[PDB]
């Protein structure tokens, strides 16, 4: 396997200062719900905190009513129950789909570029880019190498390395030709699979930049508590520096 | 002036203030954390309980007693003067925290069958013993030796005040919701 | 300090090392120090005390190799130790009785310090160092008892933290905060298993300050006597060096003690336990009979003894407005107990060091040793009549030796001349 | 509650030269496959310390077969399968009936005298013969103060100190007459219920004693390494005490 | 020592203390001092490294109160912490950045000490004990980085772990005892949790023989010109007490680099870590893209640079008769790089204690240092050419230097004089 | 005369013994438990297996590669000569330790449908990629580039050895037994 091309997006939450956008949060919980939990699962997230500041903040009654729907078994009675807030969401559903939970942290879509590092120094991680790219990297058509060897129950990904690649899809040493490789999740996306109610665009671009964008605040909640905790303790120890290098110096004046 | 005598103040001032906000969250992390707070009422199916019988359920952490009361058990609770309990407070959260410890105000319904209220003896919080134990026919505690009677009211032992008693309602005929 | 002669690098590789760290010098300076020659066998408590963290710790360290502090798995990875781990067994009982040795060890070790005068100036640090290594034993072995998660540890847990929950005002909030929850639970289980890690080396450091304390005063001697210091030939007349003189008696005295141990473990491991931590966790029901460990019991017993019926318990609550019930009289008092004992220095205003040559206060002194012993047995027993009167006389002895007793007996009573010298006692025997 | 009176039995494991009774622990293993093992389990046991030393010692083809008559469910598959040895013996399938495991360390059958701890000293704790009592006491007729006052669903029992009482067996005071108290669980012996192999007898006596021994292996499964051990520790230390004892006497030698 | 003055009890509480444990006398000699007036700014990473070490220990013995070191809820009890424990999210984080902190210090406080000759006689013993300090941070941050039972930490103790597999004869032997089992399992993340808690405190107190080590013989300083010690008057030109001077410069550079760490920590935490770490655990299935933790991957470098290919292998496993492989070469190749480092005292024959009056030796260094990033960045790379090569040369230099320039440098360098004195170097700048 | 010369050596050689066997059972706690020696065979079912299909299966930690071969995996293995080789040894627990590592002596049956092997490099251990990986026609471990081919033997990388082949055998016509 390997690294590969990610779309920058530019999302909200980015940047020192950068912060999630509440409306496209509720959006992408929209599109979790409604697409990708049928298969993938969120075992980490606890429900409860759709409602907590920082995230979707939707009303707890609403959190309430969006819980019972999962089929969760009661640890003390040993019987099924509608859900609870307290409650995880479900494991994924099918067995080969990754949990979502931590996706947007254990996916980085920027390397590079001699292994220094470099890359990522400036422009992030970017595993939520990753993400995007590969609800977005789903070709109509395959690459022409495998027009007709495509492996069964795979799909043709630009993003995706990992994914096994025809014979007829390699150089002569073996090094795959084509940009991305095939992976075992079929597009999941379609322009207005998904009805928002504010009226906000449901293309696969829109959808897939507000999921990437809910699957981040999945994966680091406390996104916006870690920054403002950052710029406290800098601008403190700005203050303190200062006030350190003015003491440091007034005190050896003494000596030279 | 007050030019070279401020700068060790301001300088100390700020360690005092860095040292502070590093000692808080040390503090804090072993509060109560957010799965914790969260945790939410519960609902119990009642409609298998005879009189006579006391069912224990798990909430918080902590047991809780749901005794269906007999004759016996109503007579004895009426019959106790007010003057003869050791905590005349109801400790109910489900009324006036001033309410009076009758033994109409220490049940659900106004028949007083049901008897819900935290199985925490107010001792040093172990878990009393029913089955109608002790001297005054309702619950015995083996930590330090209270005695509770058939209202759940303290009458002998060291435990200050009455069981204390949860916010429970029946949500419908044969369902009681705690918390 | 005493007179005494200096270490000197006599190899080539030692003049080396000299040169750039003494530690080899450190290590003579501490092992010949003189030592009085006329110590007896209660001087050997020190070096059991010191074996006991030793052992808890490795033994510990091996153990919490095999240990999960998780509710659901912690009772059931101590079996996994006992039936399945390579001496797993043996280690576990070795670390739970040596609990016990390291507490006949230090109860030992403090009443021959009360007796002989050992915390009497100059030795007020050593002794309040003393008391900051007890303070932290009895933390550290409380956390311990509760990680098993048996019916002692749970329930154990949820009396001593109600002991907090007494405090006016932030009691409820110290409860909470140690609990992590509204009751005892996995985060209590968790945290407690972090510091039982913790606080056996903050023992540690506090008992390298400990023998510090007394290599600067010099060890006390059964007269109470100092070595004599103005020259090295009266030095040492009064004693002999640490090492060999002292080591060998004292590895031998471990020797005799280990024995004894060895059999406990060996053949009566669960004496000194409690069956029903064989038993899981139930946070919904209570043995009928919880009892605390042996070595809580005196402590454990004066809390209980403080109940609403009182005398002095009726006045508290009255000239506190009610702020001061019996529950949090006898958490009171509790911590009142050993805090008496803390300030002993203080309290006995008698100048004379040994209480060997304190006729009345031997009296004072061996009741209070059997009061102890009372104490322990009634901590056991019911709170019924008349274990509820014997454990008030018993609490009333403790304040009343060292609030009363120790202050008006340095103003009372005709001591007896001590020898000249500690060389004189030796010669006599 | 409070504690009671136990027979005291002479077990083979008692004494510091104390060792199991390797076809004892067969026919108390016998014992509670064919009674106990009905309400309760023993889920500290691992299935295969049937072959280990001592304890019952059974051949690894035997403890095979013993094995699969239990129903596991298999913590990777999920489904059930068969029994092995690397399992453990299944839960209490009765509710309220406690595990067996460590039941033999987790009763104390002596106690006393005035709370001084002289009759755990020298006669042990005391939890086989617990056992020992509780299989054996259950009389024919109740005490005289309960004629017709039995609880439903309760046995009265000689040896169990924790059960409830009628009112008409307290005095004055509130304090129980009887011996014992009403226990939940039936008497589960009675002459020649087990048909050992080795011809046995199977009194209610015999049995009682044959698996409170194997209930005391089950608890305390390495007591005869440990006391090897323990023999062990105690001759070095003695000849290192004496030979401590000789060298701190020749050493003070020449200063008095 | 340095002529300096000492303690003198002033107050009268001061008085009785002194008289029974001069630990202000001690704390007092301690901090005052005298230190070479002419340090830069490389001095300041002592400070840091013990900053680390207790930001390591805080932030650690708080997330072992959540965390619980079980296959099933290792991973899980990480989550937990980051989304409900409070603060649990930073002091996670500051732990885990924390050790990169503590890692950038050591290797800056490394080469700082190589440059100037800090590690040459009287200071060896310094030297060597900050050696061990080195391996036991090392396995330190192995056994941390085990516990959050991700697919690194999986692989990662999977591929360590079969290094020790590799010595002849034995490996296999000390492969089952660190894993406990065939295979990485919970036992291995069970025990690697206690040994995780202790190693730290080994560490701590190798600090404090380590600081008695400086002290005793004094700091070096840029020049290698030891300070004056004839009289108190040319000790005062070169030196000043360490307290205030130097504790405010260093308070002030300890900010300064909290300052960008705190901005890391909260701007991007996860820059320096790999995301595979947030999957869990697959004993089936190995990330394609394994990579060691930025400061393992030199000596990572090392390791894997020495294949069967390479010609001075060949050798040695024909002259073996096979029993040097070339992955157990590698393996002596990576603890020989650390190990000639820590014989570098006997290696470096040049009497010029301070590198900066030393021509030749300039350019070896820098190249050493450079080698050092290279061997850093080729770490991360795959083995293919010309990485494999790239990771040959560095590994090359890096013996040579110490076995080789080293030693032949200081018989044929022509060192440049350096000042008479501290004070002559302090008054010029 | 040797009375006293011999105390010092005896008692300390005691104490040398004393310490020496305290010292082994803190080391030996850390060697496999008697749960962990005590692991015995497993049985898998194969009937699901077309070929070209590689099954994955956890046997003590670690990985086991149960493959039913293709045509083409048999051809390229049976076509390598010894010599051209990285390791000659069958590494097979089935048979003779000194067995050649001819693709007959790397499978199970005569028909060399059946590889069964360990899926644990012989590097440093990691996973190797099956299907078909690498080079070889066979499989490629990513954890330092090692390349094995359609019977598993090391062909080119850093690892010395053949996969091992474990005790595996036939229980009936669709399970195959593994230790
Ligand atoms: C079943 C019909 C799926 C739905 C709907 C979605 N996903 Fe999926 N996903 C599925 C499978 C079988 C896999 C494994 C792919 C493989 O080759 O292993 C996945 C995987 C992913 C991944 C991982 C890509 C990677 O780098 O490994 C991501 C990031 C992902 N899925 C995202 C995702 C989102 C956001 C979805 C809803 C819009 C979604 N998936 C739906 C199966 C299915
Ligand atoms: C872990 C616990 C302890 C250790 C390792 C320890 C160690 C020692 C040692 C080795 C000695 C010297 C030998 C001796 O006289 O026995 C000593 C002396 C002493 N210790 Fe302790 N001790 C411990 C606990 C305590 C406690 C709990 C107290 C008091 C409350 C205490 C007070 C003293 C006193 C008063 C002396 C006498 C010193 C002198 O005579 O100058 N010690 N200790
Ligand atoms: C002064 C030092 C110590 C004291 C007084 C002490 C005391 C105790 C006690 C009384 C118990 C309960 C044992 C039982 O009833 O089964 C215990 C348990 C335990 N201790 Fe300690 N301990 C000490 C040091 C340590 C250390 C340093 C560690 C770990 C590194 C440790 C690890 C454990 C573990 C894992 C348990 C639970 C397993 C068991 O119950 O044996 N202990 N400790
Ligand atoms: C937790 C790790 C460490 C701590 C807290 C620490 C602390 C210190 C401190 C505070 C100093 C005072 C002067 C200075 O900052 O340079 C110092 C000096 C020194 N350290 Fe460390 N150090 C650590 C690790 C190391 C390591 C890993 C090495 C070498 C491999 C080392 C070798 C030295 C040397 C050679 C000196 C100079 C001594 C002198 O000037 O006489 N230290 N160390
Ligand atoms: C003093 C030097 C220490 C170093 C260099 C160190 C290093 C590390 C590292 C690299 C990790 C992996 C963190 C991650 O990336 O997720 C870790 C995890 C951990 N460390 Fe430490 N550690 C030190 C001391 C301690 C101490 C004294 C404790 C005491 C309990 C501790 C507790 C933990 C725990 C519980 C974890 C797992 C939770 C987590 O991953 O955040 N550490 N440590
Ligand atoms: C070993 C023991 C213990 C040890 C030291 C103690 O000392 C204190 C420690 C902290 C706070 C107060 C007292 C308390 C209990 O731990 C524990 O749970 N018990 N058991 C117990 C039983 C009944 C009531 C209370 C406790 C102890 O004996
Ligand atoms: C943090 C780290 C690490 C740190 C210091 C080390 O130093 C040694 C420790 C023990 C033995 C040899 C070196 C080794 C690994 O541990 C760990 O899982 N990794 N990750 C890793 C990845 C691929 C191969 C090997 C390791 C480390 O970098
Ligand atoms: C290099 C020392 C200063 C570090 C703090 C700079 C602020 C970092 O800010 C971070 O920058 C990244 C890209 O640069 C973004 O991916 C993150 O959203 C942003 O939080
Ligand atoms: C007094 C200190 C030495 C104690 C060791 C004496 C040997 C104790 O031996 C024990 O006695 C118990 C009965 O008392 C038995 O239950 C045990 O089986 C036996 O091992
Ligand atoms: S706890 Fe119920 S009486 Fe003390
Ligand atoms: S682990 Fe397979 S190549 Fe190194
Ligand atoms: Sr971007």
């Amino acid at each position: 396997a390997g690294g590969g091309h990610v779309e920058d997006v530019p999302f909200s939450f980015e940047g020192p200062f950068g912060t999630f956008d509440q409306h496209q949060l509720q959006r992408g919980l929209q599109v979790y719900t409604e697409v990708c939990a049928a298969c993938h699962g969120m075992k980490f997230v606890p429900i409860r905190s759709l409602s907590e500041p920082g995230g979707p903040e939707l009303p707890e009654d609403q959190v309430r009513a969006y819980a019972t729907q999962f089929t969760v078994t009661d640890e003390e009675t040993g019987e099924d129950r509608e859900g609870k807030p307290t409650d995880h969401f479900p494991h994924s559903a099918l067995e080969n789909a990754p949990d979502l939970s931590l996706m947007a942290k254990a996916r980085a879509g920027f390397h590079g570029p001699m292994g220094t590092g470099i890359s990522q120094l400036f422009n992030g991680i970017g595993g939520p880019e990753y993400i995007y790219s590969v609800l977005t990297g789903f070709p109509e058509e395959p690459p022409k190498c495998a027009e007709g060897h495509e492996p069964d129950g795979f799909y043709y990904n630009r993003a995706f390395q990992n994914g096994s690649v025809p014979d007829t899809c390699k150089d002569a040493n073996g090094v795959k030709t084509t940009a991305g490789s095939w992976i075992a999740m079929p597009p999941p996306l379609m322009d207005d699979l998904v009805e928002y109610a504010d009226g906000h665009d449901a293309s696969v671009h829109a959808m897939a930049e507000d999921v990437s964008a809910f699957l981040m605040w999945a994966a680091e909640p406390k996104l916006m508590a870690r920054k403002q905790a950052g710029f406290t303790a800098v601008m403190f120890l700005t203050v303190l520096s200062v006030l350190l290098y003015l003491t440091n110096k007034r005190l050896w004046a003494g000596v030279k | 002036g007050t030019r070279r005598d401020f700068l060790y103040y301001a300088t100390a001032g700020a360690g005092a203030v860095a040292t502070g906000a590093a000692v808080w969250p040390l503090i804090n992390q072993m509060n109560p954390s957010a799965d914790v707070q969260a945790l939410a009422s519960i609902f119990v199916d009642v409609s298998s309980v005879e009189p006579g019988v006391q069912l224990t359920v798990k909430f918080l952490g902590k047991p809780i007693f749901i005794r269906r009361r007999t004759e016996a058990d109503i007579e004895l609770g009426r019959s106790v003067q007010l003057g003869q309990l050791v905590d005349t407070n109801a400790r109910n959260a489900n009324i006036d925290a001033g309410a009076e410890a009758t033994d109409q105000n220490r049940t659900l319904d106004e028949a007083g069958e049901w008897l819900v209220m935290w199985g925490v003896c107010t001792h040093l919080g172990c878990v009393p013993i029913g089955g109608v134990s002790g001297d005054f026919g309702g619950w015995f505690c083996p930590c330090h030796g209270s005695h509770y009677d058939s209202a759940g009211r303290i009458r002998k032992g060291p435990a200050p005040e009455n069981l204390p008693i949860p916010l429970a309602k029946f949500i419908d005929e044969t369902t009681i919701q705690l918390g | 300090g005493i007179p005494h002669d200096h270490y000197e690098p006599r190899t080539g590789i030692e003049k080396w090392l000299h040169s750039r760290l003494p530690i080899v010098a450190l290590a003579y300076d501490t092992i010949m120090i003189p030592t009085p020659r006329n110590l007896n066998w209660m001087w050997i408590w020190g070096v059991v005390l010191a074996f006991c963290l030793v052992l808890q710790i490795v033994t510990g360290i091996v153990l919490a190799m095999h240990y999960t502090p998780h509710v659901d798995l912690a009772f059931a990875s101590v079996e996994h130790i006992m039936r399945n781990v390579n001496g797993g067994f043996m280690l576990r009982y070795l670390h739970a009785n040596g609990a016990s040795l390291f507490f006949i060890a230090v109860y030992l070790h403090i009443f021959r310090g009360l007796y002989y005068g050992s915390y009497k100036a100059p030795r007020e640090v050593t002794w309040i160092v003393g008391m900051l290594i007890y303070l932290a034993m009895m933390a550290t072995a409380f956390m311990g008892y509760v990680l098993p998660w048996g019916q002692m540890s749970f329930w154990g847990a949820t009396v001593i933290t109600g002991l907090f929950g007494a405090i006016p005002g932030i009691g409820h909030s110290i409860q909470t905060w140690l609990l992590g929850g509204p009751a005892v639970d996995n985060a209590t289980l968790n945290r407690f298993f972090s510091l039982h890690y913790l606080l056996p080396f903050v023992i540690a450091a506090l008992v390298a300050i400990h023998i510090w304390a007394f290599h600067s005063t010099g060890n006390n001697n059964p007269t109470g006597v100092e070595v004599r210091r103005t020259s090295k030939a009266e030095a040492q007349k009064d004693t002999v060096p640490f090492w060999p003189y002292f080591i060998i008696k004292d590895v031998f005295a471990l020797a005799v003690v280990l024995l004894v141990f060895f059999a406990i473990v060996g053949f009566m491991p669960n004496y000194l336990g409690h069956p029903d931590n064989y038993i899981e966790a139930n946070p919904l029901s209570t043995p009928a009979h919880i009892v605390p460990e042996w070595y809580f019991l005196p402590f454990y017993a004066i809390l209980r003894a403080f109940t609403a019926d009182v005398w002095v318990v009726q006045i508290a609550n009255f000239i506190s407005f009610g702020i001061i019930d019996a529950k949090f009289f006898g958490v009171l008092a509790m911590f009142g107990a050993i805090l008496v004992m803390a300030l002993v220095p203080w309290l006995d205003t008698s100048p004379v060091r040994s209480g060997r040559y304190r006729p009345m206060f031997k009296i004072y002194f061996w009741l209070l040793a059997a009061d102890f012993v009372i104490l322990t047995w009634v901590g056991a027993q019911q709170t019924t009549f008349p274990y509820d009167w014997i454990s008030l006389i018993a609490s009333a002895y403790w304040f009343a030796y060292f609030l009363v007793i120790l202050p008006i007996l340095g103003a009372i009573e005709k001591p007896v001349a001590p020898p000249a010298t500690i060389e004189e006692d030796f010669n006599a025997h």
